[PDB]
């Protein structure tokens, strides 16, 4: 999900191990950003959960 | 109308990536308004020239 | 010896199918 500048540096580094590295990179910084995000979410997503299971009760029996 | 925004322009739509597969996903697996709306609206054309209406539009669709 | 594709927003991955659709009809006389 890198942006399109990101692969344009990729694309300008002539050397292969270079650019391997700097792909490398750029696959470490998306993982470190999605994870964040999904860690985040999870949070978020159970204060959700803390919320007494009595609404999802109240759910059902409406 | 305050829309305060961090400089960094680059990690902050991350998140807004991940809100609009949610969005997919739930049309896809609710299907609730026809998604023409999507096509004509997309993230990556780069028209989205206010992304918190994007949001309240997401939020609204729950 | 073209004139430059408008890309509007299309990126193309190396070695990846993708899709250009582009409103203007200008393309449609060049294609």
């Amino acid at each position: 999900g890198a942006e399109s500048h990101e692969l344009q540096d990729v694309l300008e580094e002539t050397n292969i191990p270079k650019r391997l590295y700097k792909a490398l990179s750029l696959l470490k910084k998306e993982f470190e950003l999605s994870k964040l995000q999904q860690r985040l979410g999870r949070e978020v997503e159970e204060k959700i959960k803390q919320t007494h299971r009595k609404y999802l009760l109240q759910e059902q029996l409406k | 109308v305050v829309h305060e925004d961090f400089q960094v322009t680059e990690e902050v739509k991350a998140l807004t990536a991940e809100i609009v597969k949610t969005i997919r996903d739930i049309i896809a697996l609710n299907p609730l308004y026809r998604e023409s709306v999507l096509q004509m609206m997309q993230a990556g054309q780069r028209v989205v020239d206010n992304p918190i209406y994007l949001s309240d539009m997401g939020a609204a669709l729950t | 010896h073209l004139p430059l594709i408008a890309i509007t927003r299309n990126p193309v991955f190396p070695r990846f199918i993708k899709i250009i659709e582009v409103k203007n009809k200008k393309l449609v006389e060049l294609l």
